[PDB]
């Protein structure tokens, strides 16, 4: 019964290397995320209204 | 995280009684039917019984129905076994699987050689 | 002996990631989210319905141009499309009748195509012979293929059946690294804007980032409770949503490793197919499994808008890089061009 | 500069009415056949029978039975985790279900059961339909004339089952194998009439592992399945 | 005035607007293209034509009192309800082979005959509604004129024997459905240790049978030196049949149903 150990093995080292690792606090990556989406609120046709002139699809 | 750990299991006489409890963490309770399957020593995966998401139908395999009943309390995030006029033929290895889908009355690839929603198992014995 | 000790550093392991999830959670998008004025109501009505395929479509792809795009069907047939005048360019036969993945390469030279026949065929539409011909044929994997993406001419990485990830180059035609770290089948992978990383979903309900030069993973996103289905990138680069049939929709951040915001509705009861977002990454789309399609708000959890033009599933749904366009396929052989 | 682009649209014209002329007459070829999908146990015995009548992941056969064409697809080179792949076959006129129905996993039978029940429930296959086949009942003779690995013994609702009415005579027929052989039968049509209401029926059929007719069956099977869609469609049944 | 050609009119503008509603939902879904939708929308168009034949004649013979018109507008009355009953005549035959050619069905040399018997009757029609206007009407004859004026009564007689003929054969074909329609319920009914095919077959078959037979009976039997009370009161189930025909076909399947529901 090696598989399920060699299993153990890959997942404990596995969970070894993805432990050492840092992380940023979630109100920072928020607030990135919400300054992304501001940013190119402008030039999204998607959202805003697009004049039928521009539109290609029409 | 989805888990599944599961309680109970020594080595008991034949006929004995054994309350192979088993807990969970994460996902809702209300959803999601849950089954019960057992591989022997020796043999491939095997289903037990199961639970419906109320828990108003409840089924059970040829070896099993009229010996071992199985039950749900949504409530307490627990579903159980319970043995009664165990047989020497039934020592195996128990997990508590539980279905991929959200109240769908298809059950699919619970007695897979690799799963993901499946519990580690509890040990059953039974011998003289 | 080994087995237990080894169980229980798992677990110690376990609880300490736990513990330092928390740790850095002092608080939550849902209380900064809320200044920011809601978009209302968003409608959008049919513009262009391609119709022309025969069976059930389930994949397809826009093109780095934004005015052609690539439907693979299941009646062996795929379409490239053209979207701005109705028109198909061409219509390219398959060896296999079962496809459920097409990609565009960005050079805009080569389409892949793959299915239940565990062979990535990847074809050519520059040079001036006859037809379309296929060019190289990836077979190297025990399971069948479910979503490939290209990263440019020279290689391709696919999502595979056998809880494995590949990338393929072109030319020799062999697996330069493999991705084996899932326990379930994958399905849906999606490329980071930078060409550099990707995160893929499987049926074990997480997610995991990988990279394309070292090969290892990064980050292991648990958050779900069923089958992840499919996913894909903001157009920042630094978040990603997946849907599973769950019925629920939920958005995983790369840097802090937390679920940010998930969306759920009460009488939401079907589970999710296909998700992409839009240019400011503001509006995301998921393409739901109760014969519809929605749109949620991605800042705040709430539903912005609703498009119902199918009889049938949306088995997939894709945005333009320029963002002037929404697409959607369907299993009663329509494609829809919404805007 | 209004010329270039004129005839721009004119060659894209004539590319979508030359592709419009191909798909239009392949659209013929991919309505004039029918889609079974062979599911399992003994599928290689009747697929080489189906050869003799008539590691990719996709095997191929053609039929020619009565000038109509058959598609058939065998899976192969697949995970046991069947249960996104099989959301693909659900426009096929018929599912084949090969069933091993001697090996009574330490069961079989039961794992035949809920594969039947996994593919009867599932909210994709509802409108596909079963043809349920019971290979490798010449053991199952054997097995119950021994007497020693009694279906009895693992299934107790065999003690008080009784024999229908429609018995299949056929010289030499031992009573036992045919009361056990349709209790096979009725436990698969308890799944099939626990949920099956008029978009879809199971066909279960008896074979062995040197019959022949199985073509002709699967012929008549796919007949009756577009007949009832049909009779379903103009609400007359 | 005669309140029977004003009860026609607002009846004639009811069967238009349904079936107006029927065609739109049929040509405006891009997915309904099936030779059954196609058959369906044969029937619907050859009774919107009939709704606005009803119209059209009983305006203008109440508003120009003219021959000519008058009878140009009964030769197209005459070639809607013969374009009326062919098409259910060719949803019963399509029914058939779809029912006994079942899986050759899609096939061409099947699919062209379901096309070619539409174009058939629809150019019988044609030629039947413009043999009075051709000159085979009953003006200079006028004694032997039929209970319909204008119309003469042996163009009179050959419309009703050609019914005779499409009702025969629409009920042999009905026989031939039913005969497989009840194997498969006695089947179904075995596997398990009904009501809604006689049910259909009653509601599809004895409109038919109760609404154009009295006319062609009437037609058959009369003359018409008799009150015209009792012509119309057999000429009004004609109208009732064309009210009840989509409702019968179009209006109980689920993908119209769903077109509509989505159009309201």
């Amino acid at each position: 019964n090696t598989a399920s150990i060699a299993q153990a093995r890959k997942l404990v080292e596995q969970l070894k290397m993805e432990a050492n690792i840092d992380r940023i606090k979630v109100s920072k990556a928020a607030a990135d995320l919400m300054a992304y989406c501001e940013a190119h609120a402008k030039e999204d046709p998607l959202l805003t209204p697009v004049p039928a002139s521009e539109n290609p699809f029409r | 995280q989805v888990q599944l750990q599961e309680s109970g299991g020594g080595l008991v006489q034949p006929g004995g009684s054994l309350r192979l409890s088993c807990a969970a963490s994460g996902f809702t309770f209300s959803n999601y039917k849950m089954n019960w399957v057992r591989q022997a020593p020796g043999k491939g995966l095997e289903w037990v019984s199961d639970i419906s998401q109320s828990g108003a139908s409840i089924s059970y395999t040829g070896s099993v129905k009229g010996r071992f009943t199985i039950s749900r309390d949504n409530a307490k995030n627990t579903l159980y076994l319970q043995m009664n006029s165990l047989k020497p033929e039934d020592t195996a290895v128990y997990y508590c699987a539980r279905c991929p889908a959200p109240f769908t009355r298809d059950c699919f690839d619970v007695t897979s050689t690799t799963y993901a929603y499946r519990g580690q198992g509890t040990q059953v014995t039974v011998s003289s | 002996s080994e087995l237990d000790q080894l169980r229980q550093e798992a677990e110690q392991l376990k609880n300490q990631i736990r513990d330092a999830r928390k740790a850095c959670a002092d608080a939550t998008l849902s209380q900064i989210t809320n200044n920011i004025d809601p978009v209302g109501r968003i409608q959008m009505r049919t513009r262009r319905t391609l119709r022309g395929h025969l069976a059930k479509i389930y994949a397809m792809h826009w093109g780095t141009d934004s005015r052609l795009l690539v439907s693979a069907s299941q009646d062996g047939k795929l379409i490239i499309w053209d979207s701005y005048t109705t028109n198909k360019v061409h219509a390219i036969p398959l060896r296999s009748s079962w496809v459920m993945t097409c990609a565009y390469a960005p050079s805009g030279n080569y389409v892949a195509c793959g299915g239940l026949d565990n062979i990535c065929s990847i074809y050519n539409l520059k040079t001036r012979e006859g037809n379309v011909r296929v060019s190289r044929e990836l077979a190297g994997h025990t399971g069948y293929l479910s979503c490939c993406r290209f990263l440019d001419d020279n290689q391709i990485v696919t999502s595979s059946g056998d809880t494995t990830c590949a990338l393929w180059d072109i030319e020799t035609g062999q697996q330069t690294t493999t991705f084996t770290g899932h326990t379930g089948d994958v399905m849906s992978l999606s490329l980071a804007p930078d060409t550099r990383l990707f995160v893929s979903g499987a049926c074990d309900a997480s997610a995991k980032l990988w990279d394309v030069r070292e090969g290892m993973c990064r980050q292991t996103f648990t958050g779900h409770e069923s089958d992840i289905n499919a996913i894909c990138f903001f157009p920042n680069g630094n978040a990603f949503a997946t849907g599973s049939d769950d019925a629920t929709c939920r958005l995983f951040d790369l840097r802090a490793d937390q679920e940010l915001m998930t969306y759920s509705h009460d009488n939401i009861i079907c589970g999710i197919t296909s998700v992409s977002f839009s240019k400011s990454g503001r509006l995301l789309l998921a393409g739901y499994d109760d014969f519809n399609c929605n749109v949620w708000d991605a800042l705040k959890a709430d539903r912005a808008g609703v498009l119902a033009g199918h009889d049938n599933r949306v088995s997939c749904l894709g945005v333009t890089d320029d963002g002037m366009a929404v697409a959607t396929g369907s299993w009663d052989s329509f494609l829809k061009i919404w805007n | 500069k209004t010329e270039d682009q004129r005839n721009e649209e004119k060659a894209q014209r004539e590319a979508n009415k030359k592709i419009e002329k191909q798909l239009q007459k392949d659209k013929q070829v991919y309505r004039a056949t029918h889609r079974l999908l062979l599911l399992g146990s003994g599928k290689n015995t009747i697929v080489k029978q189906m050869r003799i009548l008539h590691t990719s992941g996709i095997f191929e056969t053609k039929f020619q039975v009565d000038k109509v064409n058959f598609h058939m697809f065998d899976v192969g080179a697949q995970r046991d985790e069947r249960r996104k792949w099989i959301q693909c076959f659900n426009d096929v006129t018929a599912i084949i279900f090969v069933v091993a129905s001697s090996s009574y996993q330490t069961n079989r039978l039961q794992a035949a059961l809920k594969l039947f029940d996994s593919i009867w429930n599932n909210k994709w296959l509802r409108d596909t339909s079963v043809i349920l086949f019971l290979n490798k009942q010449d053991l199952l003779a054997e097995k119950v004339l021994a007497g020693k690995s009694k279906i009895e013994d693992y299934f107790p609702e065999f003690a008080r089952y009784t024999t229908p009415e429609d018995a299949t005579p056929e010289p030499g027929e031992d009573p036992r194998v045919t009361r056990a052989k349709y209790f096979i039968r009725d436990e698969f049509l308890r799944i099939s009439t626990a949920s099956g209401d008029g978009r879809h029926y199971c066909y279960p059929h008896f074979t062995c592992a040197v019959d022949t007719e199985n073509i002709r069956r699967v012929f008549n099977d796919c007949r009756d399945i577009i007949q009832r869609m049909h009779l379903r469609q103009y609400e007359l049944l | 005035v005669n309140p029977w050609d004003v009860l026609l009119c607002v009846s004639g503008t009811v069967i238009a607007g349904e079936n107006a509603l029927v065609v739109a939902l049929i040509a405006s879904t891009p997915a309904l293209r099936t030779p059954m939708f196609v058959l369906v929308g044969s029937l619907a168009t050859a009774d919107l034509l009939a709704g606005c034949g009803l119209i059209l004649h009983f305006v203008f013979q109440y508003l120009v009192p003219s021959e000519t018109v008058s009878l140009l507008t009964v030769g197209f009355l005459v070639a809607s309800f013969a374009a009326s009953v062919s098409s259910l005549l060719a949803i019963t035959v399509d029914r058939y082979l779809s029912l006994y050619n079942a899986l050759t069905y899609y096939s061409r040399r099947t699919l062209l005959g379901v096309h070619l018997l539409l174009a058939a009757t629809w150019t019988v029609s044609l030629g039947l509604g413009l043999l009075p206007v051709l000159g085979w009407n009953c003006l200079a004859e006028r004694a032997a004129c039929s209970v319909v004026r204008p119309l003469a009564r042996s163009h009179v007689a050959l419309l009703s024997a050609a019914f005779f003929m499409v009702f025969g054969i629409m009920l042999h074909l009905y026989v031939r459905i039913c005969q497989v329609v009840w194997r498969h319920a006695h089947q179904i009914a075995l596997q398990q240790h009904t009501r809604k095919g006689v049910g259909t077959l009653a509601v599809v078959l004895g409109t038919f049978g109760a609404s154009w037979l009295p006319f062609a009976i009437y037609c058959v039997v009369g003359s018409h030196e008799d009150p015209a009370v009792y012509t119309y009161a057999t000429l009004l189930p004609a109208t009732y049949n064309s009210m009840i025909n989509p409702i019968i076909y179009a209006f109980r399947n689920q993908e119209i149903q769903r077109a509509l529901w989505l159009l309201l």
